[PDB]
RNA sequence: UCGAAUCGCCACUUCUCUUAUCCGGUGGGCUGCCCGCCCGGCGCCCAGUACCUUCAUUUUCACAAGAUC
RNA sequence: GGAAUGAACCGCUUAGGGAUAUGUGGCGUCAAAACUUGUGGGCUCAUUCUCGAUACGUGAAAAGGGUGUUGGUGGAUAUCCACCGGCCCCGA
RNA sequence: UCGUGACAACGACAAUGGAAGUACCUUCAUUUCUCGGCCAGACCCAACCUCGCCGCGCAAUUUCCUUCCGGGGCUAACAUCCGGUGGGUCACUGUGCGGGUUUCGAGGUCAUGGGGUGCGUGAGUGGGCGGAAUAAAGGG
């Protein structure tokens, strides 16, 4: 029933949802593992942020087709995401209010990993990076 | 093509409404038991005969 | 292949001190000749930089004399007019096999030529090469999955050592003191590796239980 | 499933004229990959017989006869094969099978290995499940008596197709190359 | 001149094709090349042909006659319970743990890559306070011979 | 037998060695990594000057596996990849990615 | 002087022999079956499985902008 | 475009170019394709012009032989004789 | 046809030639410089082309399956085989075919065209876009 002219349609793979673990495959931060936050208002990038104390990435947009959605999920009922808004990365050394806005988030992200039964190990888990090694075959893992 | 299927035929969506009625699931049992049973009848009923 | 006095300045001066080239070393001894080489070559012409070692103990099909009168045909190809001109016959195992690599590649392009130039053979295992890690064999190649057990078959070694190599007893001497050599070392350092599955089995009872608990999960301890 | 050469029946007869109304009815047991080869050897046997020809000739039937279930069996197979050397010569075997038509299967591939004929020049008289204690070959006698077992030797064995190798190191299973 | 014999009642594992990596029984042999295997106890595994280059015998077997019906086979495995002997077997175990790997979820990877590096972890210690003592690698011979040269 | 087509490369890859493997590859992009003899521009020449070097690279992407073991079909871009890399080496990344 | 392509390493691999062969070795009981006995590794982000702490503006791919020699 | 090579053989017959699929012929290396495919049967061992292996292409061979090995047919007796094939060997 | 300065490299396939790139030159032509007629990437629509998954019709599935007794055979049996008796209502190996719009999990096009819904005379034709309705006629 969303037509085309809607903000809510959107057309991405049915693995990457919000609370997803996906797996950064290009740029700077390749190999280092996050997590899904929101979808832009179009059919846009999704914005993602592994906690940046964790495993050091900050907010940042990211297209669909550079990550790998793992089967971990968290639940983020709890955060809000709300304050993201296209126009923070519009605007062209951190500025504070975007610090601040990453401080909120990654507060409200802990807790809810630490939430889940398996807390210690998942943060564990997002520290971890993911590398191709000698004699490896990606194309017969499962993830 | 599904529009250039229809205009040339329009007929067409109700021959794949039968087909899909067709592939259902309860009927094709019942569909399955009934036909064993009518085969069955008749060959003894014949032998008898 | 000896450095000169300017590779010596260049690696002095930017602080080089060895390097290795990644190298492949097979080990010849029960394969069969002839698709030893056919897997060899194509694997050369996909850029593999390779050493075969034990040349005189590869293996022909067929009896010592079926093959030894093959040989003797060949020898009898020459260029009447001037026979240093001619085909050369090499006598030695290793010359054989780099013959009969060479006739399965373009040799008479660079890049035949290229190919042929990453393959060194050898005769035994040289001293150069005991230490470089462990060797490889070919499955396909080998002799107990090609040849039924009843055929009669020619070992390289003895061929050529009675159609003109002449060097079948310094190899012989050369492999005893490496097998004594090696031998020795082996039955030593196995108290090392004695105390390292000690270890790991006295790990499994002071490492965390959660992890232990996974390991006999996926059959590993 | 692996035999080729399934087992067909095929049932017909002359077209009826005023000379000859009401003609006879024959059924002809063959030996074919499919069906078109079936009806194929159906009307030149006809036709060497009876005088029959595919043109003034009806087919009735043409379908798949269903053989018994799976055990080891003895089979006797009479076939009859012809080479301009020698003319027709006409022979009995015997095989091992689980199925009448792949012992048929195995006879055409004995065939054309010891004696080189090809499969149109080859007619099959008859086969029949025959008993122990009536089997007159020893090579397949031997497989008769209870208690029967022999070891496996001289194995060539090979790897699943996801899991082969080229190189493979000496003194482990470690892959090197592929 | 050590091998597992061929015969009725002998367990089998099928090598490649569908029923690759399973178990079953030879029921029944027809010629030199070809016998008949059934499971009664396993999904799949009804009668049916297989070459004798796709099997492997093991070392269980099971007392049946030839070409026995289903029913008193699986009497017989039921009172001999050879299939639980065979999955208690290292090479069992083996079979079953390659295919949970298959089988993960990059996450239990993650978790089997912590318990390994915690088990060298705890080797490389246990190994370190036993070399202390009695000495055995290269640097602790080394340095016992060098601790030897004390005439300065 | 006849001769060569240079718009269509082979691309031979590590751990495949099967056609259900190597549809696995169907689209991905593929790079092969040289150098020049002198510094040319380069993405970013500008905003990071620490990438100015002498290295280079040609792309390209899978279209389709070839034969019956893994070997894929490769078409860079608009032209041919150079003679000069036959028996080279070949990168494949895992984007992009349809898992 | 040189900006370059290559991207697992180990003093647990880096000894030997066999495949009609105890597939780690090795006995007994009555052909073949049955019953026993003794004994590749690391590496992938806390130098270690605790859950402590720095990563950004290089703001969506681009030769790893980093390593080795 | 194929049979290594060939006016006439096999396939196909032609404006300048992409994608897809085939024909003849092929899939150990040269050389693209079974990284030496099958979870298909048999047969063959061939010492100095060196067993054999793409028709046309005789563009390499006969009469006559073999207790080499592997199959049949007809007779006898609780294994023996006669005859006919396949591959290989002598004739060469 | 020859000399000279500078430069380009080059084994031995006699040179010359064709096709497709690349490394160094050339500064010849054209475009752009706060928008670009440049280089990449992802997304949307149409068209064409693939893959997963789920199925159907037909006496094709009785020269068949099962129980018992009588032979026969092996070893004490069972079994292969032959006559009958009584029952026959997870794969059973032939032959014709289907399935996404009140929706049956995806992919490719550097191998196609787009203004890529902006819009005002630059013709979204759609079971697919709109706005009404709710088993409407047609099957087991
Ligand atoms: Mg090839
Ligand atoms: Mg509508």
């Amino acid at each position: 029933k969303v037509s085309r002219k809607s903000p809510e349609y959107s057309t991405v793979r049915k693995s990457c949802k919000p609370g997803t673990i996906a797996i950064i495959l290009a740029g700077r931060f390749r190999g280092r593992r996050a997590v899904i936050l929101k979808q832009l208002p179009k059919n846009g990038p999704l914005v993602i942020s592994g906690p940046m104390k964790y495993s050091g990435v900050p907010i940042r947009r990211i297209d669909s087709r550079y990550i790998i959605a793992t089967s971990t999920r968290v639940d983020l009922t709890g955060v809000d995401t709300s304050a993201i808004t296209p126009e923070i990365f519009k605007r062209e050394t951190v500025s504070d209010e975007r610090a601040q806005l990453q401080n909120a988030i990654d507060t409200a992200l802990i807790q809810a990993i630490k939430k889940d039964p398996l807390g210690k190990e998942m943060a564990g888990y997002l520290h971890s990076v993911f590398t191709i090694k000698p004699g490896d075959a990606p194309h017969r893992l499962k993830w | 093509n599904r529009r250039l299927r229809l205009r040339l035929n329009p007929f067409q969506k109700k021959e794949k409404a039968m087909a899909k009625g067709m592939q259902n699931k309860k009927n094709r049992e019942a569909r399955h038991a009934a036909k064993v049973v009518r085969l069955a009848k008749a060959r003894k009923n014949v032998a008898k005969a | 292949v000896l450095p000169s006095r300017r590779s010596l300045n260049r690696s002095s001066r930017k602080g080089f001190k060895k390097h290795r080239p990644d190298i492949i070393v097979i080990d010849l001894k029960d394969h069969v000749l002839g698709r030893a080489a056919a897997i060899v070559a194509k694997q050369l012409l996909l850029g593999k930089k390779i050493t075969v070692v034990r040349c005189e103990k590869l293996t022909i099909a067929g009896s010592e004399i079926r093959n030894k009168i093959k040989y003797l045909q060949f020898l009898r190809k020459r260029k009447l007019s001037n026979p240093k001109l001619g085909p050369f016959h090499h006598r030695s195992p290793s010359d054989v096999f780099i013959r009969t690599v060479r006739s399965m590649l373009p040799r008479y392009t660079k890049r035949g030529q290229r190919a042929l130039r990453q393959l060194v053979a050898y005769e035994g295992v040289p001293v150069n090469v005991v230490r470089t890690g462990g060797r490889v064999v070919i499955p396909k190649a080998q002799r107990h999955n090609c040849y039924r057990n009843e055929r009669r078959f020619t070992v390289l070694g003895n061929m050529c050592k009675h159609v003109g190599w002449k060097y079948s007893d310094v190899v012989e001497k050369l492999e005893a003191a490496r097998i004594e050599k090696s031998g020795r070392h082996h039955k030593k350092m196995e108290k090392v590796r004695v105390a390292w599955k000690n270890a790991r089995k006295e790990a499994l009872k002071k490492m965390p239980q959660k992890n232990v608990e996974v390991l006999k999960k996926f059959g590993l301890a | 499933v692996r035999p080729h050469l399934r087992h067909y029946c095929v049932v017909g007869r002359e077209t009826p004229s005023e000379k000859n109304p009401q003609p006879t009815v024959y059924k002809f047991e063959v030996f074919a990959p499919n069906f078109v080869v079936a009806k194929s050897r159906f009307w030149r046997m006809m036709r060497e017989k009876n005088k029959v020809k595919s043109t003034h000739g009806d087919v009735l039937s043409c379908k798949v006869v269903k053989d018994r279930k799976l055990a080891a069996r003895n089979y006797s197979v009479d076939i009859a094969y012809y080479s301009q050397r020698c003319g027709y010569t006409h022979m009995v075997k015997e095989f091992r099978d689980v199925c009448k038509a792949g012992a048929v299967s195995q006879a055409y591939n004995d065939l054309a290995s010891r004696h080189r004929a090809r499969y149109h020049n080859i007619e099959v008289l008859g086969v029949k499940s025959i008993p122990n204690h009536e089997v007159r070959r020893l090579n397949v006698a031997q497989f008769h008596p209870h208690n029967l077992s022999f070891p496996l030797l001289q194995r060539r064995v090979k790897a699943p197709r996801k899991d082969r190798v080229i190189f493979v190191k000496k003194n482990s299973k470690r892959a090197v190359v592929a | 001149v050590k091998a597992n014999y061929i015969r009725a009642g002998r367990l089998v594992r099928i090598l490649r094709g569908p029923r690759q990596n399973r178990v079953g029984v030879i029921v029944d042999i027809v010629d030199a090349n070809r016998v008949l295997v059934e499971n009664p106890c396993e999904q799949k595994m009804w009668r049916h042909v297989q070459n004798l280059k796709n099997v492997e015998p093991l070392k269980f077997c099971v007392s049946i006659s030839r070409n026995c019906s289903t029913k008193a086979l699986k009497e017989a495995l039921e009172s001999k319970k050879v299939l639980e002997k065979y999955a208690a077997t290292k090479s069992a175990v083996r079979i079953a743990a390659k295919k949970a790997f298959a089988e993960s979820t990059d996450f239990e990877r993650y978790q089997l890559r912590v318990a390994k590096r915690s088990r060298a972890y705890w080797a490389r210690k246990i190994f370190d306070d036993n070399d202390k003592k009695n000495p055995v690698s290269w640097h602790k011979v080394a340095l016992k011979k060098l601790l030897k040269n004390a005439k300065k | 037998l006849h001769g060569q087509n240079k718009n269509t490369a082979l691309v031979r890859i590590e751990n495949v060695n099967t056609t259900e493997d190597a549809k696995w590859y169907v689209g991905k992009r593929v790079c092969y990594v040289y150098h020049g003899y002198k510094i040319k521009r380069c993405v970013r020449w500008s905003k990071a000057p620490a990438r100015r070097s002498n290295t280079r690279a040609i792309w390209g992407r899978i279209t389709r596996p070839h034969g019956t073991s893994g070997t894929v079909r490769v078409k860079f871009n608009g032209s041919s990849v150079p003679a000069s890399a036959i028996g080279r080496r070949i990168r494949v990344y895992l984007y992009p990615s349809r898992i």
